[PDB]
């Protein structure tokens, strides 16, 4: 099976180095020609380097934005291709993708670049308190960088489950809820319990809302 | 360069009916060997892109013959003869044939549904934040359609103003929805001089604003 | 000036 899995990407400060390796696996690697793609959220897929095989003598190529500043590279022994990025500028953060451009792309690996510094989040019940319908849900709040990570009761509750895209607030943290809504009648038959993670920080926490 | 345009930005579409989507090069984007350098790609949030159609006209393996692709020289046009559920997304096309390899900015696909106005529900701050300085007061819209909504908060029946966020989720699987969060901030001290709290929704599905508040002190 | 992505692919590379 065809495996392809970014690594290396985190927080780094402005001006800062980053390497990022994409280890393949199940396909012959010599003739295949390799890209690096990037992502900001809420914007559209931007390509960032293209190279090609030894038979090509690896031949490169780079967008305008990243010229002189990353270099893309393979080694056809261990079936590895990587982006080392130089002088990061904070328009650099993004989820960066490896892809042959076509039908096999990563899962993605998020550089995050910024002076702020590390933050786990503290996390919050937003308690339900006349419709048939009630709600509850956690606020996770004040953490930085990206991600977090929400789940109800290990994973067992979906239903009704709304987890929303996180604001940066004015603070330059974040803070994002999940909820869910429930049949009011059944408060006190179940237990409900977020499960928020946040690894950037080592936080995973646990929260029961009543 | 070649860039890359699109249109519309957004789609809705009633299950079972025709999407078109078009596409344009600014230049063209056939080689000598007759091949359109021309890819059409989906993307559901969270995932990464997939390819849907590939050199203009060719789809892609295990896609479903719903879609098509066709062309002429600079505009392209991605067609799916009946939309399903899983088809919503964003559309984006690409060249990769003058170097500075491009993609279009997408085109977001979404289900077109009945109107439904949202149900509200209200968050005091928990005790817990309220020891450490800080009060968040949340405001849910669950289950809304269509997506643009407003929001407002009003303490002692005042409307605030610059102290609020929201966010809202992608459509739901099963019934074609929005939700949305909002979070109203204020210091403990300011949180602590005022009684009524309340968060008013307007929506189209909605003849009169509806407005959801508590008492602090409940 | 020409494209050749199809045949440089993870795809092909499978047959
Ligand atoms: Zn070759
Ligand atoms: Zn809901
Ligand atoms: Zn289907
Ligand atoms: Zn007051």
């Amino acid at each position: 099976e065809v495996q392809l899995v970014e690594s290396g990407g985190g927080l780094v400060q402005p001006g800062g180095s980053l390497k990022l390796s994409c280890a393949t696996s199940g396909f012959p690697f010599s003739n295949v020609w390799l890209h690096w793609v990037r992502q900001a959220s809420g914007k559209g897929p931007e390509w960032v380097a293209h190279i090609k095989a030894k038979s090509d003598n690896y031949a490169t190529y780079y967008a305008e934005s990243v010229k002189g500043r990353f270099t893309i590279s393979r080694d056809d022994s261990k079936n590895t291709v990587y982006l080392q990025m130089n002088s990061l500028k904070t328009e650099d953060t993004a989820v960066y993708y490896c892809t042959d451009i076509l039908e096999y792309w990563g899962q993605g690996t998020l550089v995050t670049v910024s002076s702020a510094s590390t933050k786990g989040p503290s996390v919050f019940p937003l308690a339900p308190s006349s419709g048939g319908t009630a709600a509850l849900g956690c606020l996770v709040k004040d953490y930085f960088p990206e991600p977090v990570t929400v789940s109800w009761n290990s994973g067992a509750l979906t239903s009704g489950v709304h987890t929303f895209p996180a604001v940066l607030q004015s603070s330059g943290l974040y803070s994002l809820s999940s909820v869910v809504t429930v049949p009011s009648s059944s408060l006190g038959t179940q237990t409900y319990i977020c499960n928020v993670n946040h690894k950037p920080s080592n936080t995973k926490v646990d929260k029961k809302v009543e | 360069d070649v860039v890359m345009t699109q249109s519309p930005l957004s789609l809705p579409v009633t299950p079972g009916e025709p999407a078109s989507i078009s596409c344009r090069s600014s230049r063209s984007l056939l080689t000598s060997k007759g091949i359109t350098s021309l890819y059409w790609y989906l993307q559901k949030p969270g995932q990464s892109p997939q390819l849907l159609i590939y050199r203009m006209s060719n789809l892609a393996s295990g896609i479903p013959d719903r879609f098509s692709g066709s062309g002429s020289g600079t505009d392209f046009t991605l067609k799916i003869s009946r939309v399903e559920a899983e088809d919503v997304g964003v559309y984006y096309c690409a060249q990769f044939l003058v170097y500075p390899y491009t993609f279009g900015p997408g085109t977001k696909v979404e289900i077109k549904r009945t109107v439904a106005a949202p149900s509200v529900f209200i968050f005091p701050p928990s005790d817990e934040q309220l020891k450490s300085g800080t009060a968040s007061v949340v405001c849910l819209l669950n289950n809304f359609y269509p997506r643009e909504a407003k929001v407002q908060w009003k303490v002692d029946n005042a409307l605030q103003s610059g102290n609020s966020q929201e966010s809202v989720t992608e459509q739901d699987s099963k019934d074609s929805t929005y939700s949305l969060s909002s979070t109203l901030t204020l210091s403990k001290a300011d949180y602590e001089k005022h009684k009524v709290y309340a968060c008013e929704v307007t929506h189209q599905g909605l003849s009169s604003p509806v407005t959801k508040s508590f008492n602090r002190g409940e | 000036f020409e494209d050749a992505h199809v045949e440089h692919s993870i795809s092909r590379s499978l047959l």
